[PDB]
């Protein structure tokens, strides 16, 4: 089901630091964010190194492109600012900086704002001035959820924190779902009509719970472009004063969209750092640990 | 040009992760670790003798120091606070809480009533010894603080960050007195004083370590040879026979220059990891090195220079 294609490690390097990726608007090209602070252009075919900027001081742990190729957002690890705006047309420069919020997506019907989280917080701000919108916080509704992501739902009305469901507009709190688990807050499926919140499937028209599902637990997950299939890999898990340690373990797996039934288990016997697929879902890129970190990018056909 | 000779005489197991920081007690007796495996220990500095370990620190420790009468301790540590210590008797007498973020780096001044600290917060602190009090929160720098150390009389007390610049700071008022900067801004991963008072030793995460005329904010030696772009290595100035730098490297070497010359004298092989930390005996040719998570061993090497 997934055919290899193309592997590479990173250019110039004892050992290859490449630690997340996205694919550009321009078709054969990968952007990776390396353990150095670095942004990476590569040809996903040939391997070939196009370009390389300085972003952080710190390793990328995260970052996403705007759809219309203009626009990038990168965060960091422990160095200010924790996340940036890059603007992508002519010269690579930063339009905008987050000096402290360690992760940070796009809105996603019209990307025209930036949602940022620090730690229980999360933060919303205006893509072109970079004004800080609106904070959502609610100390009586906090979960803590200790890898908490902020993040916009399919029409960007909504914001789940920290397992707390938001409306944008009037800046309240509609729903507190429960804390079953330490780490993971949830995100909106691209129904915009349920939430994933760990191993917790809830109804967004009731908050009733659809279904439950084990092996999501501590899972990160993207979607296809469709929204006909979910790929979910588990955190690795358990103080920055240790070696760099792969984010996730050596296994993915792909789950029908519609019932959360298992599609696929891919075992690649290395741990992994990301993967992402692009705009067509013709491939996916992931990033593999070696064996120590010296990762490097395997491209999949998408079967 | 004379050189030194140092030779491997002990090494020093029982850290169970990284060796953080070793340092000698000033009556020379005495090799006090730290670790990120949260804990103290004392060793013989002449024979290597484990003595015992000293715990109390909830998570890594990423820095110990001697009161000038070799009786205290302090610690810094990543759950966020110091810890001053009874050496003989292991006791915590009293535990600091302020800094924001892990703390990195502590020093007592020779008078041994002031404690300075450093933390990734960026702020130095200067604490109550016998209250365990903050007496003052500078806020040194933008970025991380690296290292902190009184010079010989106490008045002044140089901070090293991340930001690119040391700075030195009025004990008393708590004024930035100095602010040194060369040509570019690396992070400036260690700093001391001389042991006259007169210079400051600084190292950078460009591979170069450089001694500084802070009066005049003149660089008056420069010494490379030795791998350093991530870890905050301590270095020394080693006086007891020739007139040395010493510091460990990325390369798992420590190395010695000639202060004078810039020359590398010396390479010293054996550790398995970065070494981190070095410290010099105060009285004899005796050199401590210490390893991080995949050595995990102090080794003492001694010179007949």
């Amino acid at each position: 089901a997934f055919r290899p294609i193309s592997v590479f490690r990173e250019a110039n390097e004892d050992e290859s630091g490449f630690t997340c990726c996205a694919f550009s608007a321009r078709e054969r090209f990968l952007m990776l964010g390396t353990c150095t602070g670095q942004l990476k252009l590569y040809n996903v075919f040939s391997g070939q190194e196009e370009a390389s900027y300085n972003c952080h001081n710190s390793a990328i742990t995260h970052l996403e492109p705007s759809r219309d190729g203009s626009l990038l957002l990168t965060s960091a690890t422990w160095s200010q600012p924790l996340s940036a705006l890059w603007g992508m047309k002519s010269v690579f420069d930063m339009k905008h900086s987050f000096t402290e919020d360690h992760y940070v997506e796009f809105s996603k019907h019209s990307q025209d704002r930036v949602i940022g989280t620090k730690g229980d917080i999360a933060h919303i701000y205006d893509i072109q001035t970079g004004n800080k919108l609106l904070t959502l916080f609610n100390p009586d509704l906090a979960n803590n959820y200790k890898r908490n992501c902020a993040t916009f739902n399919p029409t960007d009305d909504l914001v789940l924190n920290d397992g707390v469901l938001w409306d944008v507009r009037s800046a309240q709190a509609i729903h507190k779902f429960d804390k079953f688990n330490m780490n993971i807050s949830g995100v909106f499926h691209p129904n915009g009509l349920e939430v994933i919140i760990n191993t917790e499937i809830w109804d967004l028209r009731t908050f009733h719970l659809l279904h439950t599902v084990p092996a999501l637990d501590q899972c990160r997950v993207v979607f296809n472009h469709t929204g006909t299939v979910m790929y979910g890999a588990m955190l690795q898990a358990d103080l920055m004063e240790e070696r760099m340690k792969s984010p996730f373990g050596s296994s993915f797996r792909t789950f029908n969209a519609t019932d959360y039934k298992p599609i696929a288990t891919i075992d690649v016997k290395r741990n992994i750092f990301d993967l992402c697929t692009d705009t067509k879902d013709c491939y996916l890129a992931v990033i593999e640990n070696q064996g120590n970190m010296d990762t490097v990018c395997r491209l999949y056909e998408v079967g | 040009p004379v050189k030194p000779n140092y030779a491997l005489k002990f090494t020093l197991a029982g850290h169970t992760k990284a060796v953080s920081s070793v340092k000698f007690s000033p009556n020379g007796e005495w090799l006090a670790s730290s670790s990120a495996d949260k804990l103290i220990k004392i060793w013989g500095a002449y024979d290597g003798k484990f003595e015992k370990t000293i715990s109390g620190h909830k998570l890594g420790i990423s820095d110990v120091a001697w009161s000038s009468d070799s009786n205290l301790l302090v610690s810094a540590s990543d759950d966020k606070t110091l810890k001053i210590w009874d050496v003989s008797s292991g006791k915590c007498l009293k535990t600091l809480k302020g800094h924001s973020n892990y703390v990195f780096c502590c020093n007592f001044n020779p008078q041994s009533n002031l404690i300075v600290s450093g933390s990734f917060d960026e702020s130095v602190r200067i604490w109550d010894v016998k209250t365990g009090k903050c007496l003052k929160t500078l806020p040194a720098h933008s970025d991380p603080v690296s290292a902190v150390h009184f010079n010989r009389d106490g008045s002044l007390i140089v901070s090293s960050s991340y930001d690119g610049l040391c700075r030195i700071w009025d004990t008393a008022s708590g004024q930035c007195l100095k602010t040194l900067i060369d040509d570019d801004n690396p992070p400036v991963s260690f700093v001391k004083f001389s042991p006259n008072g007169k210079y400051i030793l600084a190292a950078t995460l460009d591979n170069t370590l450089k001694l500084w005329d802070y009066s005049k904010g003149k660089c008056l030696k420069t010494y490379t040879g030795h791998k350093n772009e991530k870890y905050c290595i301590f270095a020394n100035f080693s006086v007891t026979g020739g007139k040395w730098i010493v510091s460990g490297s990325e390369d798992n070497l420590v190395y010695i220059w000639n202060l004078q010359t810039k020359e590398i004298v010396q390479k010293l092989q054996g550790h398995t990891d970065v070494v981190i930390s070095t410290a010099c005996h105060p009285t004899e040719n005796i050199i401590a090195s210490a390893a991080l998570e995949n050595d995990k061993t102090i080794k003492l090497w001694k010179s007949d220079c």
